[PDB]
RNA sequence: CCGUGAGGGAAAGGUGAAAAGAACCCCGGGAGGGGAGUGAAAUAGAGCCUGAAACCGUGGGCUUACAAGCAGUCACGGCCCCGCAAGGGGUUGUGGCGUGCCUAUUGAAGCAUGAGCCGGCGACUCACGGUCGUGGGCGAGCUUAAGCCGUUGAGGCGGAGG
RNA sequence: GGUGGAGCCUGGGAGUGAGGGCGCGAGCGAUAACGUCCGCGUCCGAGCGCGGGAACAACCGAGACCGCCAGCUAAGGCCCC
RNA sequence: GGGAUGACCCCAGGCGGUAGGGGAGCGUUCCCGAUGCCGAUGAAGGCCGACCCGCGAGGGCGGCUGGAGGUAAGGGAAGUG
């Protein structure tokens, strides 16, 4: 018997071109450009999920390192006065502390200045 | 397997037989595989670049036209050119050990017989073949066409009687084959037949 | 009032009455959970130490989810190497009820 | 209620005739009538024909009351192109395509 | 024992022959043949036994 | 159709059950269309089954004229949409990051090959031998070939020979 | 001592038989070459995946199974970018 | 190890990767299954989906289109991506 292409290749190509909706130019409308574009959207996403963690931590820090200088010390020391006081609670994600709850920050600067 | 319900018009009586006790589904499958292979028509063909109806001529020159490079148009790379490793006529038959055929026969019965599904009969009297007649003797023998039957008899008249039933498949005894047994839900023979079936296996 | 609690190696800010999605933990649904042991009060001065003991947060186990599918992809140019793997990530949900 | 006319297989280039179609879109039928007469393009002829048939079709078929007609929407899609051979220098022979437009004027009633 | 159950033992199926089809399966592009030269060429090498 | 000639050598199938293949009227020179009518269906209307993709076009939502780029990806935000909301879809302002695919090479984003885009065609096979492995039959044995008989696609015989 | 994607035996399938940089040891060269030919190592090849080196296969850091808006480090860094 | 002779819980490890070796799967045409089953209360094909199953190849489901075919479980053979 003979099995020719028929319906298969159209469905494979169709699967891709859905994935590319929204891209510029042929990269949305051409199977080939769409594929090529995707390959790279693949590795880019991966890479940036790794570095989504890196990105956020820095923003946490800068906000932290910001609020301390208000209370008269820097980040680099603040961590020590906190690594000492045992207070490893801060988990820089909660610099949501520093913004929303200032007096909770201040009291933390205190157990921090006493090292 | 062993205890087999004969029908002679006088008695309801049973018969004990032969018939290997354990079965080997691979062995069975291997004989079926054979049977359906050796009956393959072997009929598909296609044309090589060699057999196609075009010419030997070189399409373009091969340097300096700036198109790609080419032989005859019969070349498989061309639309409507030769086929590459597509079908030619061949014969799909091969020879099973005779000894496997024989085993697999004896086995396929037994599988049926240890289901109880095997029935031996004598003489019918749903003979004189008219499907209407056979259909009587059958309903007497408890065959209501509620499962497929493979009828084995040397009687030409009882055969044609049964033939047109959707649920009945008919055979002379030398026709006994494991394929036809396995596709049929139960088995039916007379005491010729069954005797030549013995005289066949072993 | 609020706590700062620790689950699945991460630390969240909880109100009582808050539905919050958390790394998948071993429990039946509907059961109660005592959340070790947290780190802060919202009436302040208690912070201290790694973990202030005797406080706890009680959230009830709502159910066990699986997040939206991430398609993780790996391509390597000129070497003929591609890999597709779908990954959707188990998680549980809980409702913060009261703070110790 | 709204009414249309479609001129099909007009032998003229879609790109060329589209231009005058743009001139009269959303125009009251009366300004559209004046614009094409004094437009100088081979396609002002062909559009004016479709304009009218739709104007005819409007009053005459769908009972639309002529005086309030405007051009609701309108456009030319591209029909099947006839190809011809244009012989060239050194034996060469390109093919030029004389094209085809499907002109569509769609009329609706002003609300005044 | 019905046709629907027939089927073979775990080997002797064996089938699943080889390939020049996609990446992923290896068996792709150069197709087991390895890049190269006279062996990769169609009518192959010269008969190794001699 | 190409070739002086031998010779080369294509494309191109499908309305509907039934022509009932659209009388008549309207714009029109016509072509084409709009009503009418047929029909289960007329975006089945004869350039007629299904009617993909490239490609062209009209309408809408979000957007863009002090930014700079393999065009994506991560994040937040604005607008529009679906809703039970903690929700989801669209789009994209600013901010992070970011050297196309294939091939060939010690090395390519490479200013090295190939590719305008889409659809379809397109390359590890079969025969007989050989050799390993594997699933089974029989085991000091195993096994038949040509052929003969028989056959709803029924098998058996055949021991020359290996 | 050493249980290791260690070793040895028999057998089935291979691909490779253009290498390249760097450190160290020589020869050739001019105590030239991103030179050339050997030796021992390494790395790129195949890790043009990740961090550092402004950028940069092979130098420093380090061997990426998947996910997180958690932590600690490496080389390298902490005036602003 | 859990003794369930296992398809399964627990614990511990391994899993960059080109030429290549190995293994498991998805899908396409065709045959047995089939004198059956699905089907005009709508087959194959097409267009959508933010939904469900699968690691992935894929399979579902739903709506629209389409209008006469399709073909499970299990297995067989190839002009199979
Ligand atoms: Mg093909
Ligand atoms: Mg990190
Ligand atoms: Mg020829
Ligand atoms: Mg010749
Ligand atoms: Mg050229
Ligand atoms: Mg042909
Ligand atoms: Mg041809
Ligand atoms: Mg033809
Ligand atoms: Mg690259
Ligand atoms: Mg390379
Ligand atoms: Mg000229
Ligand atoms: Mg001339
Ligand atoms: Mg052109
Ligand atoms: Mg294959
Ligand atoms: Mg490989
Ligand atoms: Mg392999
Ligand atoms: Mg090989
Ligand atoms: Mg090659
Ligand atoms: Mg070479
Ligand atoms: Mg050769
Ligand atoms: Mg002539
Ligand atoms: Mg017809
Ligand atoms: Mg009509
Ligand atoms: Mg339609
Ligand atoms: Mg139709
Ligand atoms: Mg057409
Ligand atoms: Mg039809
Ligand atoms: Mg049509
Ligand atoms: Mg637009
Ligand atoms: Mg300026
Ligand atoms: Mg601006
Ligand atoms: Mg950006
Ligand atoms: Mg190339
Ligand atoms: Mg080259
Ligand atoms: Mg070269
Ligand atoms: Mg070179
Ligand atoms: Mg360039
Ligand atoms: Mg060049
Ligand atoms: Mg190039
Ligand atoms: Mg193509
Ligand atoms: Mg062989
Ligand atoms: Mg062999
Ligand atoms: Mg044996
Ligand atoms: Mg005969
Ligand atoms: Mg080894
Ligand atoms: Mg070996
Ligand atoms: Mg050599
Ligand atoms: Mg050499
Ligand atoms: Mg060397
Ligand atoms: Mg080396
Ligand atoms: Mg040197
Ligand atoms: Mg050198
Ligand atoms: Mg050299
Ligand atoms: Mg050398
Ligand atoms: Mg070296
Ligand atoms: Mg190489
Ligand atoms: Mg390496
Ligand atoms: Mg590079
Ligand atoms: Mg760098
Ligand atoms: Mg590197
Ligand atoms: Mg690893
Ligand atoms: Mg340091
Ligand atoms: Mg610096
Ligand atoms: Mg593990
Ligand atoms: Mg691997
Ligand atoms: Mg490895
Ligand atoms: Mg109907
Ligand atoms: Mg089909
Ligand atoms: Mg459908
Ligand atoms: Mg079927
Ligand atoms: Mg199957
Ligand atoms: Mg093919």
């Amino acid at each position: 018997p003979r099995a020719k292409t028929g319906v298969v290749r159209r469905r494979k190509h169709k699967k891709i071109l859905k994935l590319a909706k929204g891209y510029w130019g042929l990269r949305s409308k051409s199977f080939r450009k769409a594929r090529e574009t995707l390959f790279a959207a693949g590795n880019y996403a991966y890479a940036h999920r790794k570095r989504r963690k890196r990105d956020f931590r820095r923003l946490w820090i800068v906000r932290i390192n910001a609020a301390c200088r208000q209370h008269g010390l820097n980040y680099s020391t603040f961590i020590h006065g906190l690594k000492k006081a045992g207070i490893e609670v801060d988990r820089k994600n909660l610099a949501d502390l520093a913004v929303r709850e200032p007096q909770v920050f201040a009291e933390l600067v205190e157990r921090a200045k006493a090292a | 397997v062993y205890q087999i319900p004969v029908l002679s018009p006088s008695g309801r009586r049973e018969l004990a037989a032969d018939l290997p006790a354990e079965i080997n589904p691979h062995l069975l499958w291997e004989v079926v595989r054979w049977q359906l292979a050796k009956r393959r028509r072997g009929t598909a063909s296609t044309k090589t670049r060699g057999e196609v109806a075009y010419s030997g001529r070189k399409i373009w020159p091969q340097k300096h036209t700036g198109r790609a490079r080419h032989g005859d148009i019969g070349a498989p790379i061309f639309v409507g050119g030769g086929v590459v490793f597509g079908p030619k006529p061949r014969d799909y038959s091969y020879t099973l050990p005779k000894k496997v055929r024989k085993k697999g026969l004896a086995m396929a019965v037994a599988d049926r017989a240890r289901e109880g599904k095997l029935l031996l009969v004598e003489a019918f009297a749903g003979v004189n073949g008219k499907t209407k007649e056979f259909l009587a003797w059958a309903k007497e023998a408890g065959l209501d066409g509620s499962e497929s039957v493979l009828l084995v008899t040397g009687n030409e008249l009882v055969r044609r009687a049964a033939r047109n039933l959707p649920w009945v498949v008919t055979l002379a005894p030398e026709g006994l084959n494991v394929y036809d047994i396995v596709r049929t839900e139960r088995l039916v023979m007379d005491l010729d037949a069954w005797e030549v079936f013995q005289n066949r296996i072993g | 009032m609020f706590a700062i609690v620790k689950t699945g190696g991460k630390q969240y800010r909880v109100e009582p009455g808050l539905k919050l999605r958390v790394e998948k933990l071993d429990a039946e649904p509907g059961a109660t959970v005592e959340l070790p042991v947290l780190l802060l009060g919202g009436e302040k001065t208690v912070v201290g130490t790694p973990v202030v003991e005797g406080a706890s947060v009680v959230a009830e186990v709502l159910g066990h989810g699986r997040g939206k599918k991430i398609l993780v992809s790996k391509f390597k140019a000129k070497v003929q190497y591609r890999r597709k793997k779908g990954h959707r990530q188990p998680y549980t949900e809980l409702l913060i009820k009261e703070i110790r | 209620m709204e009414a249309k006319a479609i001129a099909r297989y007009v032998r003229i280039s879609p790109r060329k005739v589209r231009l005058v179609v743009d001139l009269i879109r959303g125009k009251s039928l009366e300004e559209a009538r004046n614009i094409l007469r004094y437009t100088n393009k081979r396609g002002a002829y062909f559009v004016a024909k479709v304009l009218e048939s739709a104007a005819a079709n409007a009053v005459n078929n769908h009972d639309m009351l002529e005086d309030r007609l405007y051009v609701k929407a309108a456009y030319v899609d591209e029909g099947p192109a006839l190809k011809r051979v244009l012989p060239r220098a050194r034996g060469r022979a390109d093919i030029i395509k004389k094209r085809t437009s499907h002109i569509t004027v769609i009329l609706g009633e002003k609300h005044g | 024992m019905k046709l629907s159950d027939l089927r073979p033992n775990p080997g002797a199926n064996k089938r699943r022959k080889r390939v020049g089809r996609g990446p992923g399966s290896g068996h792709g592009k150069t197709a087991t043949r390895g890049h190269k030269g006279q062996k990769s060429r169609s009518g192959g090498l010269k008969d190794p036994r001699r």
